[PDB]
RNA sequence: UCCCCUGCUCGGCGCCGGCCCGAAGCGUUUACUUUGAAAAAA
RNA sequence: UGGUGACUCUAGAUAACCUCGGGCCGAUCGCACGCCCGGCGGCGACGACCCAUUCGAACGUCUGCCCUAUCAACUUUCGAUGGUAGUCGCCGUGCCUACCAUGGUGACCACGGGUGACGGGGAAUCAGGGUUCGAUUCCGGAGAGGGAGCCUGAGAAACGGCUACCACAUCCAAGGAAGGCAGCAGGCGCGCAAAU
RNA sequence: AAACUGCGAAUGGCUCAUUAAAUCAGUUAUGGUUCCUUUGGUCGCUCGACUUGGAUAACUGUGGUAAUUCU
C-alpha cells in the first residue's frame, strides 16, 4: 500500500492500414508544413480530434433542452471559442463537426511565432523556442506543442534572458570578442 | 440534585395531568352538547 | 534589487506565531539563500532576524520567482517550545546523538538477551 | 479478522472529508464518541484543512494539548475525537465559535457564531425510555441521557439544551410546516418546509419536504432533523441557505462574479 | 396546450346541528412503463 | 406509567431465592489553598455491578456464480426431512441426545466430477450488441508445512503464544536443548520469467 | 536505571493453497445474542476505621549445567 497514482494514458491511436499511399501523403505534407518532427504529433492531434467530434456525435444524437446537454455543450463551446478554432458566429453545436486539423495545428506555438512576424522558417522557430527565446506572459516556453489561448495571443515576445530581445550575448560572440581582444592586445 | 430533580419533575407532571384531565372534561361537555344538539 | 512581498498573512494567537506565504523576486541571479531573506524579513517587520523560521523555497522555471513558507514568533521561547528540531538544528541550537538504527536496534536486542541490573551494563 | 480495526485508509474513508490523494496511505481514524464513524469530523482534521491554523499532524497536537479547543462547554485534549452535526467548537484564546452545519452540498463548512448562539445546541431525540423505578428517560442523537423530561416530547421531536447545565429548555414538535433539516444521502443539508409524511408499516417512512422556491424531494424518517418552528430557524443560517441550485445557476452566478470582479 | 366524465367515522379550511373538502379505515391480484429514496471510495 | 405495525416489551405489586470457584454499594493518587467554632469546602486523575451510545463481530431473509450426462436419480437411527422434551452455546436452530412419522431435492439439471477458480469494485478490445481477463496496493473471506487441542484476554482456535504427530531440520562432553521469512533485505532450488 | 502493576501485542504487512449457492455483491432482521475503550446518566435510594493483614519482586550473598531470554 504506497500512495502512488497510477493514472495514465496513451494520446495518439495508430491507423489501421500501415504501408497507404495517399495517408502517408498528407501526413507528409503537414509534417513539412508545420515544421513537425515524427508521425505520432500528427497522430496525437488527430486523436484529440476525433475525440471532440466523438463527444460531439454523442451530445447531438440526444434531444433538446436537456439541462446535462446544454451545460457540457456550452462548456465544450467555450473551451472551443477560447482555444482559438471557432468563432462567435458559429457557437452551435453541429458546427464542431466542420473543424479540420488545420485549425488545431494553426494554434501550435511554433506556427504562432513564425506567423507573428519573428522568425525566418518555421524550423528556426522551432529552434528558437527550443533554445529559450520567447517568453508567454512573463513566462518563458522551451517547448513547441504549446498550445495559446485567444486573449493569450498579442502577449508574445522575446525574453528578457536573450540576445534578440535585448541581454547578455551569446558563448561565441563572447569567444570571438575574446579572441578579437587578444589579436587586439 | 435528586431530591430537586424529584420534586421538579413532580410538580410538572401534576400540571400537565391538570391540564389532560381539564381537556377531557372539556371532550366530554362537547359530547354532551353533540348528545343534546 | 531583491524584493520581498507576501501573501496569505494570517497570525494564531495559539501558536504565537504569524504564517505567511514568502514571494521572492530575484531577477537575472541565481536562488538567494535564506538567511538575506531572514535579515529582510527582519528589517521590513521591525523584528530580531532570529525568531523567522524559512523553509520549502521552490523556483519557478524560466528564473526570477521563488515562492516559499516563513513564520515570525513573538519571542525565543515560543520559537524553541513549538517547531520541528530540524529547523533549530538548522540554525543551530539543537543537536541528536550520533548513532544509527541499526546499533539502536541491536543494542535494544542485546538488552532484552538479559535482565537485571546488568541490562545496562551490557549495553555499554 | 480477530479483533476491531484500528486503521483507516485515505482512499477507503468517507467522501467528505474532502482529503487529497496522494500526501500518505493511512486516514485519521476517528475515535469512539457521540458520533458515528461516517458523520462525523475530526478535530485534526478540521483544526489542519479547515481553519488552516496547523501545517502537519504534529502541531495540531500541540495545540490540542494547550487546552485551547472547547467542545460542548468541555474541554477536549482528543486529537481524532468525532466532532459530529451542530457540535460547538470554541476557541478562548482566538476569541470565536463554530458550529457544523452542513451546506447546499455534501460537506461540512465553517459557520462563525455569536457567543450568545454558542450556549445551547439543537439535538434530535431517539426513544423514550422509562428508568428503573418508574423515572423517564432520554435518549438525543448524540447519545446525551436526559433524565426527567416534558412528557409531551415524542420519539420524532427535537429540543433545545443548555451546554452549561444539561438541562431541556424549550421543545419544538415535529409536524407539517415546521422547518427541517435533511442528514444524510443524495439530499444532505437542504432547508426546507415538511409537507407530508407518509407512513409504511414494518419498514423505514419516507416524508416529503418542499424548498423555498417550490422545488420538492423526499428523504426517510431518519434523516429528518427539525430546526424551527413554522418558517424560522432557531440558529443562524450558512450562506447559501441550503437551497441546492443546480449547475446551471451555479455557472451563472460565477461568470457574474468574475464579470464584476476581473 | 388547460378542468371534468371511485365511495360509506373525526375534523376546520369554508358556507348556512346540516353541506362541502381533507383525513382513522379500505378498495381483484401481476409483468411492463415513468418518477423518488437508498445505492463506499478509486 | 410509556412505546411499536405487532411482546411472553419497559415499568408496578405480592412470596421467596441469591451459588464460599461468591454481583455492586471507593481502606487509591496529584495540585492550589482555605473558611468558620474539632467539624465544613473546589478544580482533576484512577476504578466502578449497570443502562444507552460508538467501533464492531456473529447467525439469518430475497435475488444473482465457468464447464461437464462417456454423472439420471440422490440422502437417511454413522441426522437425511419435520414434531415434542431436554443438554450445550453469548443467543434462534438436529448443533447434539431420547421418543415419534417417513420424509427432503431433481429434467426449471438435483447429485457426482473438473477448474491453468479467491469473490467484487474493475481492465483490454469495442458501430450497435458482445468476447476475454481480474494473483496484484480498495472492500470481504482463508492460511502461516499440514491436520488437532488449548491458556490468557472483551476480542485468537493466535502461530514474530503454547502442547503432541509425521515430513524436514540446528547445536552437543551425547545426558539433553532449541525451531518455522506465503513480513523487510538477502540465499539455495525451480523455471522463458521478476530489484538494495 | 532496574523491578512489580496496568494496557497493547487479535492492529498493520505478505500470499491465493483450500473453497462452485461455499466466499462475495445489493436489499434486509436480531422483537433471536455479545461488545475493550470513548461519550451521557447512575454511583447517603439498602435500615444493619484519623486506615486492616501477610507474601513476593528490584537489591545483598551463596551455586549447578557443554549449552537456552534455563534457574
Amino acid at each position: 500500500p504506497v500512495a502512488r497514482s497510477w493514472v495514465c494514458r496513451k494520446t495518439y491511436v495508430t491507423p489501421r492500414r500501415p504501408f497507404e499511399k495517399s495517408r502517408l501523403d498528407q501526413e507528409l505534407k503537414l509534417i513539412g508544413e508545420y515544421g513537425l518532427r515524427n508521425k505520432r504529433e500528427v497522430w496525437r492531434v488527430k486523436f484529440t480530434l476525433a475525440k471532440i467530434r466523438k463527444a460531439a456525435r454523442e451530445l447531438l444524437t440526444l434531444d433538446e433542452k436537456d439541462p446535462r446537454r446544454l451545460f457540457e455543450g456550452n462548456a465544450l463551446l467555450r473551451r472551443l471559442v477560447r482555444i482559438g478554432v471557432l468563432d462567435e458566429g458559429k457557437m452551435k453545436l453541429d458546427y464542431i463537426l466542420g473543424l479540420k486539423i488545420e485549425d488545431f495545428l494553426e494554434r501550435r506555438l511554433q506556427t504562432q511565432v513564425f506567423k507573428l512576424g519573428l522568425a525566418k522558417s518555421i524550423h528556426h522557430a522551432r529552434v528558437l523556442i527550443r533554445q529559450r527565446h520567447i517568453r508567454v506572459r512573463k513566462q518563458v516556453v522551451n517547448i513547441p506543442s504549446f498550445i495559446v489561448r485567444l486573449d493569450s495571443q498579442k502577449h508574445i515576445d522575446f525574453s528578457l534572458r536573450s540576445p534578440y530581445g535585448g541581454g547578455r550575448p551569446g558563448r561565441v560572440k563572447r569567444k570571438n570578442a575574446k579572441k578579437g581582444q587578444g589579436g587586439a592586445g | 440534585k435528586n431530591k430537586e430533580e424529584a420534586a421538579e419533575y413532580a410538580k410538572l407532571l401534576a400540571k400537565r395531568m391538570k391540564e389532560a384531565k381539564e381537556k377531557r372534561q372539556e371532550q366530554i361537555a362537547k359530547r354532551r352538547r353533540l348528545s343534546s344538539l | 534589487t531583491v524584493t520581498i512581498r507576501t501573501r496569505k498573512f494570517m497570525t494564531n494567537r495559539l501558536l504565537q506565531r504569524k504564517q505567511m506565504v514568502i514571494d521572492v523576486l530575484h531577477p537575472g541571479k541565481a536562488t538567494v539563500p535564506k538567511t538575506e531573506i531572514r535579515e529582510k524579513l527582519a528589517k521590513m517587520y521591525k523584528t530580531t532576524p532570529d525568531v523567522i523560521f524559512v523553509f520549502g523555497f521552490r523556483t519557478h522555471f524560466g528564473g526570477g520567482k521563488t515562492t516559499g513558507f516563513g513564520m515570525i514568533y513573538d519571542s525565543l521561547d515560543y520559537a524553541k517550545k513549538n517547531e520541528p528540531k530540524h529547523r533549530l538544528a538548522r540554525h543551530g541550537l539543537y543537536e541528536k546523538k550520533k548513532t544509527s538504527r541499526k546499533q539502536r536496534k541491536e543494542r535494544k536486542n542485546r538488552m532484552k538477551k538479559v535482565r537485571g541490573t546488568a541490562k545496562a551494563n551490557v549495553g555499554a | 479478522a480477530r479483533g476491531p480495526k484500528k486503521h483507516l485508509k485515505r482512499v477507503a474513508a468517507p467522501k467528505h472529508w474532502m482529503l487529497d490523494k496522494l500526501t500518505g496511505v493511512f486516514a485519521p481514524r476517528p475515535s469512539t464518541g457521540p458520533h458515528k464513524l461516517r458523520e462525523c469530523l475530526p478535530l485534526i482534521i478540521f483544526l489542519r484543512n479547515r481553519l488552516k491554523y496547523a501545517l502537519t499532524g504534529d502541531e495540531v497536537k500541540k495545540i490540542c494539548m494547550q487546552r485551547f479547543i472547547k467542545i460542548d462547554g468541555k474541554v477536549r485534549t482528543d486529537i481524532t475525537y468525532p466532532a459530529g452535526f451542530m457540535d460547538v467548537i470554541s476557541i478562548d484564546k482566538t476569541g470565536e465559535n463554530f458550529r457544523l452545519i452542513y451546506d447546499t452540498k455534501g460537506r461540512f463548512a465553517v459557520h462563525r457564531i455569536t457567543p450568545e448562539e454558542a450556549k445551547y445546541k439543537l439535538c434530535k431525540v431517539r426513544k423514550i425510555f422509562v428508568g428503573t423505578k418508574g423515572i423517564p428517560h432520554l435518549v438525543t442523537h448524540d447519545a446525551r441521557t436526559i433524565r426527567y423530561p416534558d412528557p409531551l416530547i415524542k420519539v420524532n421531536d427535537t429540543i433545545q439544551i443548555d451546554l452549561e447545565t444539561g438541562k431541556i429548555t424549550d421543545f419544538i414538535k415535529f409536524d407539517t410546516g415546521n422547518l427541517c433539516m435533511v442528514t444524510g444521502g443524495a439530499n444532505l443539508g437542504r432547508i426546507g418546509v415538511i409537507t407530508n409524511r407518509e407512513r409504511h408499516p414494518g419498514s423505514f417512512d419516507v416524508v416529503h419536504v418542499k424548498d423555498a422556491n417550490g422545488n420538492s424531494f423526499a428523504t426517510r424518517l431518519s434523516n429528518i432533523f427539525v430546526i424551527g418552528k413554522g418558517n424560522k430557524p432557531w440558529i443562524s443560517l450558512p450562506r447559501g441557505k441550503g437551497i441546492r441550485l443546480t449547475i446551471a445557476e451555479e455557472r451563472d452566478k460565477r461568470l457574474a462574479a468574475k464579470q464584476s470582479s476581473g
